[PDB]
DNA sequence: TAACAGCTCTAACAGGAATA
RNA sequence: AUUCCUGUUAGAGCUGUUAAC
DNA sequence: TAACAGCTCTAACAGGAATA
RNA sequence: AUUCCUGUUAGAGCUGUUAAC
């Protein structure tokens, strides 16, 4: 069974679903696994008799692990990761002292190293929002007891072997959600973790597994098998009428590495008429992340704790401009709402198709797709005939900043509109390179008075500079002053970015003048750049950057006209 | 910076009437359709009784005759509608009392009034009711008249005769419609006739009209207080009223005390929790145990931290609570422009601050003009030239100014005791204030709860 | 022992404090008490045999309660609220069926009717933030468990009778916080609630309590005795060396109604050398509220859940002004920061003292206390000699709105400053009524051209009106047009409130002209009021309310000058 | 997806009855047994570990008038450890009215 | 999955030297 | 590759917005 | 606890009637 | 008190800000 079909089946019926988390899931919770516990026990055992400093040598080192394992093999102990080893080393270290064994197992799996990850939190959310009612576990630490307390804010009813008959009563009286630990909490005296204790099953809990088998279908994750008592309890649960109404979904991180016991149990279950399926869904964390993703109408209150990254942190406010102040190149566009034109097409259209129609027709208007057009209707009639046009109406953009941030098409459209507006009534030529718009001093009109201030900006030692011309050592390359103008969405504001550049008349032959572009820009220091930016502000706006609110409209003689207003003074902020 | 958040004018709430018909004009709908509760026979017939001195009984029978016959409006004809006669308009006969259903006040009442003793005068008026109490089954509403010669005991410090009479006859279950000489000498007649007739119908049976578009799952709560000037200090007597539309057809409107001594009008944790507990227990009893889903607690003063905590902890998480404070006197006032001849449309709410809004419970109302249809009407044109809005300072809510504003607007129109079109405050606040006056006058009323028809 | 001294004693040593809460806290948690349980049982019992509709008659009615109690007394059952009644009615209804008894007690005290109040949440916060470590309870429902799960977000370790000895070990290994129910959860077979079960104590829980006695001191609340086993356990705990290092604080809601058993136990404890004290602190909720109030450095994360009212809800944002628009009387003061003067006094001063110094000296400056003065230093030298003045410096109010909102002295000072500024250069007279300021047309200069527009505002049918004069039927009362001007702090903004009024020249003789004030104001409808407000805006500002930002400074010829800027257009907002 | 109203018409209900017996207890009224198919149905439903957890209640108008098979099944269930009971009530409609 | 818009990065080259 | 990052020429990667399949 | 500042309420009176 | 809330005259109640005790 493929994982996606399993997800659809679960999503199809997750209301009635017992979970059977093994010790594998707690692997991520940060709790030491079974192998980590074994290696810790070996470390204590070796350091104790052979008097060696405990903290001097670590445990996850390869050399120390090999040395300790060689020592263990020297005394005839089991060789490597073999059965009857974990219980063997426990009973060796603690020499049949179940109180001390319990205390150590509590300390190793204590509730201070546990850091809940997405898997346990998602399962606890499923418990609270009441899709899964029974969560059986062979695991001791409160990995899921804590997650439920953190998410729901309510105490979770954990069941264990100290009572062990609570689960059957709670199941019978429908006191969901129930979280019955088949091997009980470590706080209590009976833990049932050694191999001799792992051959028997508690009568009342075993009874509960069978009664819960009929009510729900089982999904077991992070369980590798290797336990005889749980395997025989599951087999007995299979051997009864309508054993699983929703099928036993045994999930493993890897089907190839799954133990043969799981596969033969699945085959036996299939032979007993139930629809048990073995699937691979990767790790438990990824499985539960996907399951939560497919969950519909998850409450916001619990989802604010399930996925803390989903909520937006670091909303740290900025202080006031009170009390040297950098002067950036950002002109704030205080326009909040604009009007655009919409055309309805009888057939669906593609933004590429509209772009090629722009290239062919070359109208005196702007258009984009989302089809929002800015300009005159007759231009659109030239672009689109009456047959393909259903209606032409109006569009209002109440929040320009949110609109451009949401859709990049709106960003490009508004950038092109403001660029056309700024260069509508001025002699400065408008070009494009890559997707950046450039306002460049024209070659012929370089002697204008409105450029003279710019001529002062580039001048050396206060004399008259040059604005346009030919490269010193180029055959045909022509150069001019220019400004790259862009639209930047910052927070909830829109700004115009101006950057002084040296435009080259041939587009593809810019690199041949690189040295010149370098040479002309070697000494454009803070004062010179300040002067050039002021001159460009004056050219583009017509007013000096003091207390100005110049307003510019694109296509003023058109029915659909966009009227922007940009402060003539660039952004500044005095130091605190 | 002078452009504020866009407001939206909540339309005039519809009022459920006879045969579930809706009309936002109360009196026009009453003339056209009839009372909402007249669909069932809660009042079989409005049997009246008189209690007055022998000299002034003629005024009582004359005013009853005036109620019997139709009358035409003389003042405020912009809003009022021609009376159609009690039998025609409320579809229930108005029975004039017989000889034994018509009592006479003791002449000792005159001596007490000359002595200027309000307490003894109220006691004597109540004691005069025994002749009718032997026939309590006979009548439904008692019209107690007070001659002008008793003015010396009508209202003075530490006392109020009307509240004392209402609190003395409330446990005796007989509704009482007090009539002063003012109702007689008011210039217009249709005014007094409409007011008295709607009061009489409400006190004998109930529900002259019911507000439509009312979710059965919301219980609205209003707290209001009054002051008893003690010799040493003061006593702040606060009481709470509750309105809700139950599963049954009978819309419910009750009030109750809040218990000992209070030095300030702010309830503590325990008192707020106890009052809120009584409130939702009443709702559950009227809703066969179903939990309320929306709770509105309107208070004339700001909720302290203790009150908000008590609200939060009294209910469960499933019942969202809308803690709102109502401010009557505010500096702001608006003027509608298109400038309009008539003031801003009633019900416009203007969000000023994330927690504070202006609500225009006063203002021009559309669609209720009798003469020159289509012209707006300003209810308080005689009193004020402009409408003074109120401030809603939400102290606890999840979202939506419209949800609370529309509820307040609809709660400003179901005051059956109010003759006019609407009220500046929700009926919850006005009834809580009336019951606060009653309890302040008679402290031994804290035991029981009472329906609106007793004190309106 | 008075309650305040008990609070101080508890706050002094709060790190070593066991709590004891039996059946008294549950009263305030939204769950039925012992008497409520008894009455519910009587209701079921009466309705069962005598066939009566269960829902037809309630249980908290007085008549039905009396009828059911009379029926119970008819069959010879115990009379009224007497011992061996609660257990008697339980054993009568359930005829020795402990499973059904447990199920009913679970349903009555289930975790759906419980709504945590301040007391349980505060105790759970004390548990989490680790002041109290042991919380013993004779109570079954999981109120404290749910409170801890809601606040801490961590699973709480509840101890009961099933495990029994689990709690003692936790105490020995310092696995705090521990919440040991002396009578155990209802989720388990043994509940120990009937009187026959209430005579014995579990051996291990008894030992745990005896051991916990030495470590901490006990505070017992919501407990009224009447239990023999708990009383004898406490008495045995007293009869041991250093039984309570911090004293047994027995708290009751009322000392007068306390049972004599508690008092004699307190006397016995005092005779055994411990400092046990009985105090009255009101209800459990108020006690814990005060205790939390006295708690220092409470973490913000848990306190955001302890007192949900402390955080500010209903921060519902307001929409844009997009798309009839009311025109209010509020002029926005866009000034954000102002400068003031500060004088340092050699001796402490009172705001009343400064006010009387203002009344006597009558300087040409403004002063307030917080002493912030606005105006010229020589005026302050007239008010205060050199001996009482230490230094004179400057003050900056970076956030005017927050400053006026925080301190009402700042509100009054800024209101007076803006009023003086607005009437500094204008002939309109400045008066005060109560605590408000009035700008009134002067009597002599009523023929000014700047008043002519106002003359148009009051005119009838477009003719010339009247602005100042004498009342129609008053001996000496003089009347004029005026505007009440105030400062309103709204959110994070400051506004100027203008309200048209009819000023009366004698202050105390205003009421005699009331009818006139009514008569003049009978027909000041929306159009007329609009005209008067526009005329007053023009008079007070000199510019019509279109796109204006008039700036006014008070004492421009003074070293300490306040320069405000108020938009000339009142607040408006188009409808959505 | 409750509620369902299934008629035995006495194997497609056999598994349903078994699962339902696993889920919650049963009260049977208006039936005297006498049918071996449903008899074996119920006897097979009893065997599992948690069968009729709340209890099995065979209600008859009169205890002594009931067929011997019903009492035999009740005794067998009680021996098996289940909490089956035989209670005497009135007519089924009267019993349901009193409930 | 196929285009299209923006924001940002690296992958190859080339390239001159700290206010003159 | 003693360093530095200034540009040029390209492609990807993410987001999106449509059309689908 | 004594003043002082504002915001808001009720407690007693008085009082006239829906754009003229 | 058939109603309505417009004002007048007062006092409190909360918040604060200081000085304390
Ligand atoms: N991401 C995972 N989450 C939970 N269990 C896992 C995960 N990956 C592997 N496992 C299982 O954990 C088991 C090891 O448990 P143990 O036998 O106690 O060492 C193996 O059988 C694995 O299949
Ligand atoms: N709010 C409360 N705070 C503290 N103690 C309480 C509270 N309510 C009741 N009690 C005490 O709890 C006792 C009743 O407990 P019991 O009758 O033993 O279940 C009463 O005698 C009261 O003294
Ligand atoms: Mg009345």
């Amino acid at each position: 069974l493929t994982d996606n079909e399993f997800y659809q089946h679960y999503l199809q019926n997750s209301q009635h679903m017992m979970w059977f988390l093994g010790a594998g899931t707690s692997r991520s919770a940060g709790l030491p696994t079974a192998s980590d516990i074994i290696w810790d026990l070996k470390h204590r055992y070796y350091c104790l008799h052979e008097n060696q400093d405990y903290q001097k040598h670590d445990i996850n080192n390869h050399a120390i692990k090999s040395k300790i394992q060689s020592y263990m093999d020297s005394k005839g102990f089991p060789l490597q990761w073999s059965p009857e080893e974990y219980s063997f080393y426990f009973e060796l270290v603690f020499r049949d002292d179940y109180e001390a064994q319990r205390k150590y197992l509590l300390e190793a799996l204590a509730s201070r190293k546990v850091s809940l990850n997405i898997g346990h939190r998602v399962l606890a959310a499923l418990l609270e929002m009441n899709q899964t009612k029974v969560v059986f576990t062979t695991n001791f630490d409160d990995v899921i007891e804590t997650a439920f307390s953190d998410i729901s804010g309510k105490h979770l009813s954990v069941y264990h072997l100290e009572g062990s008959y609570a689960a059957l009563s709670a199941l019978n009286t429908e006191a969901f959600p129930i979280y019955a630990k088949i091997h009980g909490d470590f706080r209590y005296q009976k833990i049932k973790n050694l191999t001799p204790d792992l051959q028997t099953n508690d009568r009342e809990i075993h009874k509960c597994f069978l009664a819960a088998a009929i009510r729900f279908g089982l999904v077991v994750s992070g369980y590798s098998g290797r336990d005889e008592n749980v395997m025989t309890m599951l087999r007995a649960a299979i051997d009864q009428n309508n054993a699983f109404p929703h099928g036993l979904y045994w999930t493993v991180p890897s089907i190839s590495k799954s133990e043969p016991a799981v596969q033969d149990l699945i085959t036996y279950a299939q032979g007993k008429g139930v629809r048990a399926y073995l699937v691979e869904t990767g790790t438990f964390d990824e499985m539960l992340s996907k399951i939560w993703r497919q969950v519909k109408d998850k409450p916001a209150a619990i989802d604010a704790k399930v996925r803390t990254a989903r909520v937006c942190p670091v909303s740290i406010p900025l202080p006031g401009p009170g009390k040297p102040a950098l002067r950036t190149n950002a002109l704030p566009v205080v326009t909040q709402s604009i009007r655009c034109g919409v055309v309805t097409l009888a057939s669906p259209i593609t933004f590429s198709e509209l772009k090629e129609r722009i290239s062919q027709k070359s109208p005196k208007a702007l258009l984009t797709y989302t089809v929002l057009f800015l300009g005159g209707e007759p231009e659109i009639r030239k672009i689109f005939s009456n047959d393909e046009i259903n209606s032409i109406g109006q569009y209002y953009i109440d929040e320009i900043a949110q609109s451009v941030a949401a859709s990049t098409f709106l960003k490009s459209f508004v950038e092109e509109a403001i660029l056309t507006a700024l260069l509508r009534e001025k002699p400065i030529l408008h070009r494009v390179r890559h997707r950046t718009h450039y306002a460049v001093i024209p070659n012929a009109s370089a002697k204008d008075d409105r450029f003279l201030d710019l001529r002062k900006a580039v001048g050396f030692k206060g004399d008259l500079g040059y604005i346009t011309g030919n490269v010193t050592n180029a055959k045909e390359l022509s150069w001019a002053e220019a400004v790259s103008i862009r639209l930047e969405e910052r927070g909830g504001k829109l700004w115009i970015m101006l950057k002084p550049e040296i435009w080259i008349k041939p587009l593809d032959r810019r690199e041949e003048a690189t040295d010149f572009i370098r040479s002309r820009r070697r000494y454009r220091f803070n004062q010179c750049s300040y002067q050039i930016l002021d001159a460009w502000i004056k050219i583009l706006f017509g007013s000096i950057g003091g207390g100005g609110t110049v307003n510019i409209s694109c296509f003023p003689d058109a029915e659909f006209k966009a009227e922007f207003e940009i402060g003539t003074r660039t952004a500044f902020s005095l130091g605190v | 910076l002078s452009q504020l958040a866009a407001h939206s004018t909540i339309p005039e709430p519809l009022l459920l009437f006879k045969d579930n018909r809706t009309d936002t004009h109360p009196l026009r709908g009453l003339s056209q359709y009839g009372p909402y509760s007249a669909c069932f026979n809660l009042p079989g017939q409005v049997r009246l009784a008189y209690l007055a001195p022998t000299e002034h009984m003629r005024k009582l029978d004359a005013i009853v005759r005036e109620l019997q016959n139709p009358a035409t409006p003389k003042e405020a004809t912009n809003y009022y509608v021609e009376y159609g006669g009690f039998e025609k308009v409320f579809k229930v006969p108005l029975v004039m009392p017989q000889e034994h259903l018509r009592c006479l006040a003791l002449d000792e009442c005159h001596g007490v009034a000359a002595n200027g003793n309000g307490l003894a005068l109220a006691d004597k008026i109540v004691q005069s009711m025994s002749g009718l109490f032997r026939q309590k089954h006979a009548f439904d509403v008692l019209l107690v008249y007070l001659p002008a010669s008793w003015k010396k005991c009508f209202e003075y410090d530490g006392f109020d005769l009307h509240d004392r009479i209402k609190a003395k006859v409330a446990p005796l279950n007989l509704p009482i419609q007090i009539i002063n000489d003012t109702a007689l000498t008011r210039q217009c007649r249709a005014n007094v006739m409409w007011g008295v007739s709607v009061a009489l119908y409400a006190k004998a049976g109930g529900i002259p009209w019911k507000l439509a578009d009312w979710d059965k799952d919301e219980a609205y709560i209003g707290l209001s207080y009054a002051i008893k000037k003690n010799a040493e200090g003061q006593e702040y007597t606060t009481c709470c009223s509750q309105v809700f539309d139950p599963d049954g057809t009978g819309f419910e409107f009750v009030a109750y005390d809040t218990r000992d001594r209070k030095g300030n009008p702010y309830l503590s944790y325990q008192e707020m929790q106890s009052v809120l507990s009584k409130s939702l227990h009443l709702y559950q009893s009227s809703h066969n145990g179903r939990m309320p889903r929306k709770i509105f607690i309107h208070k004339t003063t700001h909720f302290t931290e203790d009150e908000i905590q008590g609200a939060f902890d009294s209910f469960s998480s499933s019942t969202e609570i809308e803690l709102v404070q109502i401010i009557q006197s505010t500096n702001w006032y608006g003027l509608k422009v298109d400038p309009a001849s008539y003031p801003v449309d009633r019900g416009l709410y203007q969000p000023l601050t994330e927690s504070e809004c202006l609500l225009w419970t006063q203002g021009s109302v559309m669609g209720v003009n009798q003469q020159n249809p289509g012209q707006p009407v300003f209810k308080e044109a005689a009193l004020t030239p402009l409408p003074n809005p109120i401030m809603l300072r939400r102290f606890s809510g999840n979202g939506g100014w419209h949800a609370t504003c529309s509820s307040i607007l609809a709660l400003t129109k179901v005051d059956w005791n109010n003759n006019t079109l609407y009220k500046k405050l929700p009926v919850t606040l006005v009834y809580s204030q009336v019951f606060a006056d009653v309890v302040k006058q008679t402290p031994e009323i804290v035991n029981e709860i009472y329906d609106y028809r007793f004190f309106m």
